[PDB]
RNA sequence: UAAAGUUGCUGCAGUUAAAAAGCUCGUAGUUGGAUCUCUCUCGGCCGAAGCGUUUACUUUGAAAAAA
């Protein structure tokens, strides 16, 4: 179930048991790999340069394409923002909780919220900083969450 | 011009070669086998009066030899009269690293170089035009095991002859049986 | 019940549940070649796309997002590949 | 959430067997599964079953001879030793002339019997009778 | 039927099928009867197989026929539809009937005035007849049930999918049972058409007779 | 049922269903034993000879007493493929 | 002490008999999904050589006062 809500949905994607380059997508992987930069040069996180490439120039799953993934081929490169992106997120969803209970502080809601999405960045922070993808010192604070972005 | 990885040609890897050699200049893709090089190429049994031949490509080279196989092996095929030819990769498996060891590999064991990577990329490509659409393992009451392959529905009449080469094949490199069908249910 | 075969469902059986609890799971959803009035080169679209994809031929919407499948424009031709 | 898949697939035949059914769907698979199984069918318990491969996590679906009165896991793993082996079929099986008691050791996975002859404990991993 | 051509199902007993409106069940379906229907049509009325009627018609006649005591074969009728029915399949065969009202205690009640032990039973609706159907799970009796699309399936071995509700349909399912167990038994043959009409087997209600007369 | 010596000690050797392949107790009194009539070849009359199914009272009381029967006279050659 | 499966690891109980915190978050704690098959020691079977990749487990072997 949802680590913060009592609901368990089953909602998720399926993949197809083929791993292969599917008939219709003549795109190589030098061109997959090119249309990436210049969606990440336009300012798009790898979930969405994954729903545009499968949208409209249509790639079923870009790892079976290139053989890499999109945040691992921006990394080679050299595009990935400092912080991953579920987390930038999070702290964004955060950041917009405490500004509007500065305006709002009777509303007892907006505060349980934030405490659950503060404990979700603490989680996601530990993760990440026990992984290496975040600095040892990293730290969530109220007062540097909108002032670090 | 073949490169054997054995450091050992033989007389069939050689006559192989010497086909491969002729294609190159007579044929339609002189811009192809130019580099498309193999390594080593076995002929093997495969049950009663047929046989069948293994062409060993390296891997680097496996998709450029992918492009242009189904035209290579038609003619192979017409070279060499009721003989199916099969392109796998030279792929070679690392043993499994043990607490008993010797300085066997001092970095950490890639996967695609363990068995059951190998293996199954092997019965990839033993099965190049057919995809895989399905693998089922049955463990039957003596403990052996039968690996039971579905295939592209299309590619059906096409290949459906190819079997008991490709069981033959696999028989010898892997070690395992293993049949092929082709389901109903797309 | 009580001697149902598992290893081989029916197609309709199969294409009736739910695509995660399937024997072997595969997406409801499928890739389409669409043809405008107002092009001709061909652009492939997600049947369930979350974007507006654009017609570059021209100055038309090519689909619509919507909850589940998107809704393709009126006059541009699908057509599903596999 | 879920932890110790073999306690799930053996509650699974457990509980297809007391319904009567002929077969079960047991998800996900495993290399301990498949060796409880293996070592379930060699006594004739459980017969034939199949390990369908999706790409991620197979399944198996086990035919069910309805020779089975119960097959459960034994949690957590306890490091059993030869010595101590008989205590446990003491708690777990029925009599001392069926039902096994499954362990895990550094010669494999095998039943207690096999286990004394090749003279080596291990770890519980469950039962079956 | 054993897929011998001699004992498939002939072009007359279609179209008797057909006519009585057996093939029609109803618009419920139990899960247990799910096996014997094949479609539902866009009235929610359910389709029933008439192949499978067959199969499981012989394989009813052929467990009746195994009884080599034909009064040890006991069929029952409480509805009205099937009384008659009943009664004329008993003359037929030898069996033993009930037509109107089950007395509880027929069965396990040794010290009672009708108090029999038959060795199979045959009933014509598990929900109108489910008090035979209860006391034949006390004394071992087989149980063999001509079941609709919504007929529960407890305490029945051999359930025969067919339309129990209409008189025509009841009629001729049990006159074909009759049939059936006759040609397996030896008299009469199954070369010539059978002397007994199906619509002796079927119920009329008094009004049918009062317009009649 | 056997002693080391081979001699068989059990009292009497139970019945098992026919479908689930468990002991019918000696107090099933639900539980059934249908004959079914084989049927000759060529002429389709009864042989003199039968076929035995023993059904439990739990499988009767399920409802899957029917189908069972039914897989059991199909896997017989009784009941016609399809 | 057993009886006491009335202290329950084996092995109890928690709807109404005694009992689940008003609810949620959360640290330590506990538990955590598939998946990897130039060592063999000197005279063309003969003394030397150790992070031989740590562990747990399990099976040996020593060393373990008598009463």
């Amino acid at each position: 179930g949802r680590m913060h809500a009592p609901g368990k949905g089953l909602s998720q994607s399926a993949l197809p048991y083929r791993r292969s380059v599917p008939t219709w997508l003549k795109l190589t992987s030098d061109d997959v790999k090119e249309q990436i930069y210049k969606l990440a040069k336009k300012g798009l996180t790898p979930s969405q340069i994954g729903v545009i490439l499968r949208d409209s120039h249509g790639v079923a799953q870009v790892r079976f394409v290139t053989g890499n993934k999109i945040l691992r081929i921006l990394k080679s490169k050299g595009l990935a923002p400092d912080l991953p992106e579920d987390l930038y997120h999070l702290i964004k969803k955060a950041v917009a909780v405490r500004k509007h209970l500065e305006r709002n502080r009777k509303d007892k809601d907006a505060k349980f919220r934030l405490i659950l999405i503060e404990s979700r960045i603490h989680r996601l922070a530990r993760y990440y900083k026990t992984k290496r993808v975040l600095p040892p010192n990293w730290k969530y604070e109220s007062s540097t969450a909108s002032a670090l972005v | 011009i073949v490169k054997p990885n054995g450091e050992k040609p033989d007389e069939f890897e050689s006559g192989i070669s010497q086909a491969l050699l002729e294609l190159e200049m007579n044929s339609d893709l002189k811009a192809q086998l130019r580099e498309l090089n193999i390594t080593a190429a076995k002929e093997i049994e495969v049950g009663g009066g047929r046989k069948a031949i293994i062409i060993f490509v390296p891997v680097p080279q496996l998709k450029s030899f992918q492009k242009i196989q189904v035209r290579l092996v038609r003619e192979l095929e017409k070279k060499f009269s009721g003989k199916h030819v099969v392109f796998i990769a030279q792929r070679r498996i690392l043993p499994k690293p043990t607490r008993k060891s010797r300085t066997k590999n001092k970095q950490k064991r890639p996967r695609s170089r363990t068995l059951t990577a190998v293996h199954d990329a092997i019965l990839e490509d033993l099965v190049f035009p057919s995809e895989i659409v399905g693998k089922r393992i049955r463990v039957k009451l003596d403990g052996s095991r039968l690996i039971k392959v579905h295939l592209d529905k299309a590619q059906q009449n096409n290949v459906e002859h190819k079997v008991e080469t490709f069981s033959g094949v696999y028989k010898k490199l892997t070690g395992k049986d293993v049949n092929f069908e082709f389901p109903e249910f797309q | 019940p009580l001697a149902k075969d598992l290893l081989h469902p029916s197609p309709e059986e199969e294409k009736r549940k739910h695509k995660k609890k399937r024997l072997v799971q595969s997406p409801n959803s499928y890739f389409m070649d669409v043809k405008c009035p107002g092009c001709y080169k061909i652009t492939t679209v997600f049947s369930h796309a979350q974007t507006v994809v654009l017609c570059v031929g021209c100055s038309t919407v090519l689909c619509q997002p919507t909850g589940g499948k998107a809704r393709l424009t009126e006059g541009c031709s699908f057509r599903r590949k596999q | 959430v879920r932890m110790n898949v073999l306690a799930d697939a053996l509650k699974s035949i457990n509980n297809a067997e007391k319904r009567g059914k002929r077969q079960v769907l047991i998800r996900p698979c495993s290399k301990v599964i498949v060796r409880f199984l293996t070592v379930m069918m060699k006594h004739g318990y459980i017969g034939e079953f199949e390990i369908i491969d999706d790409h991620r996590a197979g399944k198996i679906v086990v035919n069910l001879t309805g020779r089975l009165n119960k097959c459960g896991v034994i949690s957590p793993r306890f490091d059993v030793q030869l010595k101590d082996l008989e205590k446990w079929q003491n708690n777990l099986l029925p009599s001392r002339q069926f039902g096994f008691i499954v362990l895990t050791t550094s010669a494999g996975i095998m039943d207690h019997e096999e286990a004394r002859r090749k003279h080596t404990g291990g770890k519980i991993l469950g039962f079956f009778f | 039927s054993g897929a011998l051509d001699v004992l498939q199902m002939k072009e007359e007993d279609v179209l008797k099928f057909l006519a009585a409106g057996t093939h029609l069940g109803g618009t419920n379906l139990d899960f247990q009867m799910e096996q014997y229907i094949y479609k539902r049509k866009s009235d929610g009325i359910y389709i029933i197989n008439l192949k499978r009627t067959w199969e499981k018609l012989l394989l009813a006649a052929r467990a009746i026929v195994a009884i080599e005591n034909p009064a040890d074969v006991s069929v029952i009728s409480s509805r009205n539809t099937g009384q008659r029915a009943v009664l004329k399949f008993a003359a037929a065969t030898g069996a033993t009937p009930i037509a109107g009202r089950f007395t509880p205690g027929t069965f396990t009640n040794q010290i009672q005035a009708a108090f029999r032990e038959p060795r199979l039973l045959v009933v014509t609706d598990p929900r109108a007849d489910h008090q035979p159907l209860t006391e034949a799970s006390y004394v071992n009796l087989p149980t063999i049930a001509l079941c609709n699309t919504d007929s529960p399936l407890r305490y029945v071995d051999i359930a025969i999918p067919c339309n129990n509700k209409g008189a025509h349909s009841v009629g001729l399912m049990w006159w074909m049972l009759a049939r059936e167990v006759l040609r397996m038994r030896g008299t009469i043959s199954r070369e010539h058409p059978w002397e007994v009409m199906p619509d002796l087997y079927f119920y009329r209600d008094p009004e049918e007779i009062e317009k009649e007369e | 049922m056997q002693n080391d010596a081979g001699e068989f000690v059990d009292l009497y050797v139970p019945r098992k269903c026919s479908a689930s392949n468990r002991i019918i107790g000696a107090k099933d009194h639900a539980s059934i034993q249908m004959n079914v009539a084989e049927v000759d070849k060529v002429t389709g009359r009864f042989n003199g000879q039968f076929k035995t199914y023993a059904i439990c009272g739990a499988i009767r009381r399920m409802g899957e007493s029917d189908d069972s029967i039914l897989r059991l006279a199909k896997a017989d050659g009784i009941v016609s493929k399809n």
